[PDB]
């Protein structure tokens, strides 16, 4: 996260770290949506242009964390993966359309002060909150700058951007399964996700019921925190029928 | 520089 | 899921984090 700040303890208890077993390293962010399901970006697991195709046994998920590099004894919980599910129309060839994946854990994780699931949006919450200017929150352990790394989880609040401005900022084809967020050059505030934050959550606190909803997944960007560029996020609600199908079946 | 995790998880 | 999105150290205790008000103020 660029131009963010240190998270408070328990501020993002759904935040998940995707961790490579060997070499031991941070791969991506992710989020806890139930005691057995974790949501992330498909490109965190499958990206053939870079010879990335992780299997269940390659990875662990670490839940309840605050410190990036410490083993947080008696606080974090480490879970093995039962199965990965990647959206069948995830477009890794072109523009990362439908950049979403689910991971089912081998055993349920125990909730605690530090471990608790985020809600997924219904149609009405999405319609009400996914408006230009409305702010969401991005969290992660990714780099602090495009070109270093944080001691603890970072947090930044960023406004959703009008779709024409998103499109006009890039040569990439933007789809309805994406939205963009970030400040404009003239707005005098900054912030973005960066390397290591992708797959993590973009959340909004509903003013109707005071619950946190995951509206986006950190998907892609052109650099980090560049003037005139924006972060692009998977539109979780638009893909929720797939999420429900996977959980119902499996 | 990640701290080693317990062997049980590996 | 019944309890989703309510943080033990914040909403469950009626404590606010240091920047959630920035979000609320944007929901105009
Ligand atoms: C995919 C993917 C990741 C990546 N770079 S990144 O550093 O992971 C990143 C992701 C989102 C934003 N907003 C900024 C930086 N670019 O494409
Ligand atoms: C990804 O890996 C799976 C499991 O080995 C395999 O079935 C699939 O063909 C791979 N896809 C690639 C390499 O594009
Ligand atoms: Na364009
Ligand atoms: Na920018």
């Amino acid at each position: 996260i660029v131009e963010g700040s240190d998270a408070e303890i328990g501020m993002s208890p759904w935040q998940v770290m995707l961790f490579r077993k060997s070499p031991q390293e941070l791969l991506c962010g992710a989020s806890l949506i139930s005691d057995r399901w974790v949501l992330t970006a498909a490109h965190c697991l499958l990206y053939p242009p870079w010879d990335k195709n992780f299997t269940e046994n390659d990875l662990l998920v670490r839940i309840g964390k605050h410190s990036r590099t410490r083993y947080e004894r008696n606080i974090e919980k480490i879970s093995m993966l039962e199965k990965i599910y990647i959206h069948p129309r995830y477009n890794w060839r072109e523009n990362l359309d439908r950049d979403i994946a689910l991971m089912k854990l081998k055993k349920p994780v125990a909730f605690s002060d530090y471990i608790h699931p985020v809600c997924l949006p219904d149609r009405e919450t999405a319609a009400s909150l996914l408006q230009a200017g409305y702010k969401g929150r991005v969290t992660g352990w990714g780099n602090l700058k495009e070109t270093g790394q944080p001691s603890v989880l970072q947090v930044v609040n960023l406004p959703i951007v009008e779709r024409p401005v998103c499109k006009d900022s890039t040569r990439i084809r933007i789809t309805d399964n994406m939205f963009c967020a970030g400040y404009k050059p003239d707005e005098g505030k900054r912030g973005d996700a960066c390397e290591g934050d992708s797959g993590g959550p973009f959340v909004m606190k509903s003013p109707f019921n005071n619950r946190w909803y995951q509206m986006g997944i950190v998907s892609w960007g052109e650099g980090c925190d560049r003037d005139g560029k924006y972060g692009f996020y998977t539109h979780v609600f638009r893909l929720k029928k797939w999420i429900q199908k996977v959980i119902d079946q499996f | 520089d990640f701290e080693e995790i317990p062997e049980e998880y590996l | 899921e019944a309890d989703c999105g309510l943080r033990p150290l914040f909403e469950k205790k009626s404590l606010e984090d240091k920047t959630e008000r920035e979000l609320l103020e944007s929901y105009i």
